[PDB]
RNA sequence: UAAUCUUAU
RNA sequence: AAGUAAUUAAUAUUAGUAAAACAAUAAGUUAUAAAUAAAUAGAAUAUAUAUAAAAAAAUAUAUUAAAUAUUU
RNA sequence: AAAUUUAAUAUAACUAUUAAUAGAAGGUUACUAAUAAAUUAAUAAUUAAUUUUAAAACCUAAAGGUAAACCUUUAUAUUAAUAAUGUUAUGAAUAAUUAUUAAUAAUAAUAAACUAAGUGAACUGAAACAUCUAAGUAACUUAAGGAUAAGAAAUCAACAGAGAUAUUAUGAGUAUUGGUGAGAGAAAAUAAUAAAGGUCUAAUAAGUAUUAUGUGAAAAAAAUGUAAGAAAAUAGGAUAACAAAUUCUAAGACUAAAUACUAUUAAUAAGUAUAGUAAGUACCGUAAGGGAA
């Protein structure tokens, strides 16, 4: 089981050790200075309100989520929900066609 | 916009001390400036311009008769008040920067504000300005005895 | 000489201060072995499949 | 006229 | 002391393989279907058929394909 | 059993390629400008490696000068403290010289190519020429480094997707574009080359985005002078325009490797003896400069 971690992509490995699941990070936004802030959203300052730009740029996070689920792992990284990307078959599923494609 | 004949300067990386065959004989005052002193519109060295500079392009007739010409800032001397200091200090200033100096409320302000930007955009000088004001400010903040 | 620090600078300072006093969410073992079985259970999955 | 600018000490 | 080299293109000759060829990591290039500006159109002696203009569909003009068998 | 030949090798050639490794004194004339060890390994002398150590005149923009190899300062310096010494005026005081100790400054000879940035011709081509071209090339100027630049998407794409840069094959001389002339000419995608390639150092960014206007890599913007000038992820950017939908998060940052150029070593030469070491000398010119045998 360790063995078959380790065997893992070394880009979601480096993910695990900072970002670990054992905490459940929050869906929405959070301050930037909770433990239990989301990487993939932006986050805000409490002092300041200033949303903080996410700690993963967009194409890093979708890059993780894609790996994740090339190994199945992808409960175990936080939710990814409240930004606007979704992946291959739900995306699908999901899609309101365009309105030039409907009428 | 960017500041790319500000951040492509580059000047001989020190070599730190824990001796070199010529020395200087006086102590440096001021604090290194990160982007030195600019060795392109050396106009703009004396004070503060904002990052702009001259730029050169072509005056195009009817005919579309390329000639060459400059454009400069709207650069204006101007005496203005500095309350750390407690003087006004006269520079070269393009109008831009009187008016971002106005928004900002005082030269010290404008002077201290942290971002990268406003340091890339100080001169030299603007960078000793700075320097003074801070050092100055802090200073009445902390006198030698708490 | 340097610079003498700025006074958001230095607030800047004292958060991240702050911020490494906090312990830092080491990756668990026992989570490694839970992702470690989840990975395996997938490729059973797959081999199924 | 404590806009700006010119000269002298 | 003076018709050379590089990167391409077209023709020829000979060789290799050949309805395929080169490369064979995947691509890609040319050939295998003609025509039209382009479009959702496209092949059984010719007098049949394909495409273009035309049109209900033919004709008419141009080019193409098509003849106990073994594809070009 | 010694000689002869053949091929290879030097401290003793340069040139091209490939592979590896690394990123460094000239002159002038003389009071000529030198060395000394130790330790370790190999076998007391030994050679090598690793080291510490003496000397080293003058000149080569910036101790300060000058007509380069000279002159001028005066570290056989000045100040202080003392010690022996001679003189003067009254054991104490003042000046002079020598000798010890302490304090107080000393010397820009430094490449070349490569990289980035500023300015930026013209001949020429168009069978004339002015738009265009040559060309952001030559040249001049400035600044850094062993490399530099670039670099982890406010990117591409198309409703399926990818996932930093760098530059090579294809794509493709295709799309795009041009006094639609001369001519110029992508990107996606797939492959190689490559290295662990991701990673926080911002309390996440306005006179900034954007607009107007003047410029601006022959095709694809990102830049920029002058003034107007936003918004909080319930928000921005991306396409003539709008509506959908996708995608990314500007105004904060760091980054090995593939690459360029030099120098050395090794190898390979249907390369050079007028591309085979002399000499940048003779000589020519006031000079920059040219330049033999
Ligand atoms: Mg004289
Ligand atoms: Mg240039
Ligand atoms: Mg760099
Ligand atoms: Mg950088
Ligand atoms: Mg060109
Ligand atoms: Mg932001
Ligand atoms: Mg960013
Ligand atoms: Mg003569």
């Amino acid at each position: 089981y360790k063995q078959y971690f380790d065997s893992l992509p070394l880009k979601l490995k480096s993910f695990f050790q900072r970002y670990p699941p054992s905490i459940k990070y929050s869906p929405v936004s959070t301050s930037t200075k909770a433990i239990n802030a989301n990487p993939f959203l932006p986050n805000k300052h409490p002092v300041t309100q200033r949303f903080h730009d996410p700690k993963y740029s967009l194409r890093r996070m979708s890059d993780v989520y894609k790996l994740a689920l090339r190994y199945g792992v992808e409960e175990f990284l936080p939710p990814i929900e409240n930004t606007k990307k979704l992946f291959f078959e739900e995306k699908y599923n999901k899609k309101t066609l365009m309105k030039g494609v409907l009428l | 916009r960017q500041w790319r004949l500000i951040e492509t300067r580059k000047i001989a990386k020190q070599p730190n001390y824990q001796k070199p065959l010529h020395m200087p004989k006086e102590r440096k005052k001021f604090p290194d400036y990160k982007y030195g002193e600019s060795n392109i519109f050396k106009q703009s060295n004396k004070g503060l311009y904002g990052g702009s500079f001259v730029q050169f392009g072509n005056n195009i007739s009817e005919s579309k008769a390329k000639t060459r010409k400059k454009w400069l800032p709207n650069v204006v001397k101007k005496g203005l008040w500095s309350e750390t200091l407690n003087r006004k200090i006269s520079i070269k200033m393009t109008a831009k920067v009187l008016k971002t100096i106005s928004k900002e409320g005082g030269i010290d302000n404008y002077l201290t504000k942290e971002k990268s930007a406003r340091i890339k955009e100080l001169g030299p000088t603007g960078w000793k300005l700075r320097y003074r004001v801070l050092k100055r400010k802090d200073e009445i903040e902390n006198p030698p005895h708490k | 000489p340097e610079m003498p620090l700025t006074e958001v600078r230095k607030s800047h300072l004292a958060e991240k201060k702050e911020l490494a006093e906090r312990e830092v969410p080491k990756l668990t073992e026992e989570d490694m072995e839970a992702i470690g079985a989840r990975v395996f259970e997938f490729l059973e999955k797959q081999k199924r499949e």
